[PDB]
């Protein structure tokens, strides 16, 4: 069964340039990584976004070593 | 029903800066984004610059850039453009138009904006040094 | 910068006679268009926009086609109201519009 | 187990103007228009949690200057009242949730970096294999004044009547966003704030670091998420003394070619928007 | 106090010109009303200088560590450990590889922790 | 009736003739709702062939003297006696110097797949 | 004797959105504001008098055709079944309110008359001395799509705070509008309708005129005026079925240098704009 | 005592060609015919407007004979 939820699955139609884009797919059976779940756990134990993407800037993420 | 009214334009010299206003009324102006448009005399027509809603999104066109500053006031239903550095390139009727899509808080504002669906009696702007 | 291409420059028909007037664009626009009018001396109305849709208050015999790169504006039954500059718009990536075409009656 | 199951958009709406108060959210839920055959904090506080003080009273002493001048050997101690002209450092008892920092898009394709991160980017936690974090701790979306702006899976996005399955345009799709939380929780794309990353000393300057993400903390105070008409499942009146009218949710009073929440032409009933109930207020 | 009036006070009538200082609020003539350690006045949600449509105005007429900081430099402000609430930096105050920050008064309610018209002014 | 569907109706979807035959409306399936001496369906608030915010949709599964007037031409509309309301006229019909009229409602005075099933 | 006493703009808006219903209008009255020392049917109908027939079945005949066609001695007689096709022949057991016709004024200057009308070209009673007629019986101020237009002397029409005595601009008072009452009430503006001058022959055509004003006929039925926060004095819960929600009534969210319904700076406590009562609907 | 009630006291600034305006005043002891009235009478019983007026049409109005 699908989620009624949509994820971002697409940032650029294709290789070359300005290709910005945005496209949204519904999560389900097909891809189990990105659906909404309402809990979380309490190795890295993940990572997080460091900075604000733009034109210049590419999105960067950090190892979270440990969390509360 | 809708209904867009531009104030002053007038006669200023190569380099000055004079200010434009929109007052509208008929419609929430709160909700909608406005968008300046220009038609220089025997010229067709270009798109200025845009603000939305509540003004956090400011576009403008490469033309424009740098010397214009859009700006508006959801208290008192106006719009406003301040024409900075003018050239005599810069001569034309001016347009207050409005966007389709309407604006509230639980959504975000459209990235790009649409046809234009209401216009204004547009106001002259002439450059030249006389 | 996708640019805006009127087709014919000019026309000139007679009443009662369908128009076919059209633009191309420099890419893909996919049903984001517009059709206006500009009458002398008065500022431009929105006739149609996406494609094919007709603004509020616009008379039946106005209507559009078209989709990607080329569209078409076809006035069915024209009348002597109808003086009017024509231009479309492309309402993807950043706002551009054909340079317009005039139509003339007979 | 979702709202619009039990209720219409008119008792929806009775609901989120008069009250501040009343599982893998898959389909196959009972269908929100009974025609159709198939096969909680409500309320927005009206103060930040930074502005809690009162504006006409000085308080406490805080550390206002290191250096009497420019020049070498001008280390000193100089502190002042915490009051109204400075409200940045005064002394308070609470501090706004935890964190867990999500990467920012743009509704402005051209404002975004070209390139594809949407998996690349996103925040993600470990349980050996990699889960989106969505929408994950409950934070603001975007920062007061700021419209185009949203966090890349930190809200809930529902798809509009009609909207395909796969890659779908954001048009199509509805994306909530919870600005009204801001004053108690911070920005899904912002740090938590600052920390000190060393200890100083005559010939090494403080050092500082962000915080990408912080857990929960002695004095904390937060909003939870929203709940709307769409959303998933699993009265208190509204007493307030506020003088000036609230915000209520209401609809557009203007000609359209449709009624929302109604049905069109061809049969297919639809749900222009996404409603959540935030509306009336609370103080702090 | 304010001459029995309630006044609009703001961050730009006191000058203002820094937005973590921004402040929007009221000023009463008093000595479900808005423990800070401090006449009575009160603060609400503000835009600057300017106050949002869900600021409220109240007639009373109508009744774990998160560490911390001599170089011969300016450090008070830079050198301050600080956290952020919607585009506004507030010191951390008093408050709670290496691992900097580690995580597990009335509290705030909410989910988790000749006749004439005019006014007489003449008094 | 409208297989099992509730529609909006509007002088549109009839074709759009007149403005004083414009309207906007529900037709129901089924056969505090909506005596006009005629399948249920009714009529709400509009402008034009459009609808106002105050156009209300109803699911029906949640539960003195006025004058009035052969010669050679066509009198029927033109020559009749009419009143006017939000600027559409509509025959008196039918009804109660020269002095052509005179004086004397609820009112103050007076495989699983999401889609719905569409095979019955 | 007004509203504004006895209601703060708050609890005038828990009444109006929720309720169906619950001397010579000078000044003195109990200051809108508490903290100055000083010296009925509240829903909109959702149904038009002309429309409340079925739309989907026919009626009765009418007189369709006097003529077969253009020619000579065409003269006949033809009728039709009043049905959805031709809405506006069809009969009707009840016959719009009242009407006693005002001038209208634009409130964009240049399309008014260039001539001194205020006084001259007012409606207005006798009884040696002339009144005017203000505000009047109880009318709609203008047809749908129309908001530019009021009637002369028809509408309440209040100062904003600080407006002068003496020939105030436009901008310095406040036009109410009876808009929600045009589905029961003719246009103040409009002609009542038409009526029959003569009788028809061979030898004269049908010749008919218009109602200027209309008094009590069996079978009217109108709505009173609206009353308003500010305006003179001398609950009912709402029942609906309706699907859709409502229009209510409701602050803006954008920001503002003030408040509305509150003081500025100086302390001077104002009220922005009229409020009526009616927002909730009922069916006719 | 003044009502609170305006009234439209000049449609023109003066004499002169596009003189339009529009202009309002307090209801007082000063005029009293113009002041609103909550009950009207039941000689010509008054005037009404005939018509639209406009930038080319003049305000008309007639007497009222008779009325209910």
């Amino acid at each position: 069964i699908d989620q009624y939820l949509y994820y971002l699955s697409k940032t650029i139609n294709g290789s070359g340039q300005n290709q910005q884009t945005l496209k949204f797919s519904v999560a389900g059976p097909s891809n189990m990584a990105v659906q909404g779940r309402n809990y979380i756990p309490g190795e890295s134990y993940g990572q997080v976004a460091t900075n604000h993407q733009s034109a210049q800037a590419q999105a960067q993420t950090g190892w979270v070593q440990n969390q509360g | 029903e809708v209904q867009l009214l531009e104030s002053g334009g007038g006669l200023v010299q190569p380099g000055g800066s004079l200010r434009l206003s929109c007052a509208a009324s008929g419609f929430t102006f709160s909700n909608y984004a406005m968008s300046w448009v220009r038609q220089a005399p025997g010229k067709g027509l270009e798109w200025v610059s845009l603000i939305s809603g509540s003004g956090g999104s400011i576009d403008y066109a490469d033309s424009v850039k740098g010397r214009f500053t859009i700006s508006r006031d959801n208290s008192k239903n106006t719009l406003y453009l301040q024409m900075d550095s003018l050239r005599a390139e810069d001569t034309a009727v001016y347009y207050c138009s409005k966007d389709p899509i309407y604006y509230d808080l639980s959504g975000y504002y459209a990235g790009r904006i649409y046809y234009f669906d209401y216009w204004g009696q547009g106001t002259l702007v002439t450059v030249s040094s006389a | 910068e996708i640019v805006m291409t009127q087709s014919p420059a000019t026309l000139s028909v007679s009443p009662g006679d369908t128009a076919t007037l059209s633009c191309r664009a420099s890419h893909s626009v996919s049903r984001d268009l517009a059709w206006y009018q500009q009458k002398p001396g008065q500022a431009p109305r929105l006739l149609i926009y996406d494609a094919s849709t007709r603004a509020t208050g616009i008379p039946a015999r106005f209507s559009g086609s078209g989709s990607g790169t080329e569209f078409t504006l076809t006035i069915s039954s024209l009348q002597s109201e109808d003086f009017a500059v024509y231009y479309c718009q492309q309402y993807i990536n950043w706002v551009t519009f054909g340079p317009g075409t005039k139509v003339d009656i007979e």
